[PDB]
């Protein structure tokens, strides 16, 4: 509820956010979403129901111009040692971020998370999160669009996902997502 | 009665259930961030901000 309650930010000549030019709404928001993070760092809760709707929030005051859009919070939660649910809520932020600021290093970090994680369910969660917030698809011109990535997407449709049965059929679908049934455009 | 009289007095006691509600919050408010500032000053910290 309280992230519900988050308008986007009136930024003045593209301002850099920083603490002294904070909302004074999002200020207490802030907060309480500081102190009930910490407190379940401390005081755990059933399953991180709290980190992960801290983490939702925070992503929701950085997709508004409140908090800087910085994924490394997220990329430190979505390391191996931590609950599943933290995990996927943290890779779920990387997504949305890597979307909104065509991000090639964290669409570099994702992919590489796909071919190597030790869970398997985090990789298919991460191919299904990626497929359903895609980083572009294929009637956007993006940066993101070289030979390189598509060598990549190609490369890990055919090996790579030679042994899940689940993640082949994740990455043809991020395949279909991202280029298409034709032959990639984005290509000489 | 003062000359003579010896009858005892007692504090004002506040049995209110609005105050006693907003004194058990602010309490628990207040040691939940003095506790979580504690930690956090003392162990390897993340910031939203830059350098915060």
């Amino acid at each position: 509820a309280l992230a519900n309650s988050v308008t986007p930010a009136v930024s003045v000549n593209n301002e850099v956010r920083t603490l002294d030019n904070l909302n004074p709404d999002v200020r207490l928001i802030l907060e309480e979403i500081t102190r009930f993070l910490n407190m379940e760092k401390l005081l755990p809760s059933y399953r991180h129901t709290i980190t992960v709707s801290c983490l939702r929030a925070i992503r929701v005051l950085q997709k508004n111009g409140h908090v800087p859009s910085d994924p490394a919070l997220f990329k430190s939660y979505a390391e191996y040692g931590h609950f599943v649910d933290i995990r996927i809520a943290a890779l779920e932020a990387v997504v949305d971020y890597t979307k909104v600021d065509r991000s090639y290093e964290e669409l570099q970090w994702l992919l590489n998370m796909i071919q190597n994680d030790p869970v398997p369910y985090v990789r298919h969660k991460i191919l299904n999160m990626l497929t359903k917030n895609p980083p572009f698809t294929k009637n956007m011109e993006s940066p993101l669009c070289n030979e390189a990535l598509v060598d990549q997407l190609w490369k890990l449709m055919n090996s790579g996902t030679s042994h899940d049965w689940r993640l082949r059929c994740g990455a043809v679908d991020l395949y279909f997502t991202l280029f298409g049934l034709s032959r990639p455009s984005c290509l000489p | 009665p003062h000359t003579y009289i010896k009858t005892p007095t007692y504090r004002e006691p506040v049995s209110d259930y609005q105050v006693l509600r907003e004194k058990a919050a602010s309490q628990r408010r207040d040691v939940e961030r003095a506790l979580t500032r504690f930690m956090a000053k003392t162990g390897e910290t993340q910031s939203l901000f830059k350098d915060d």
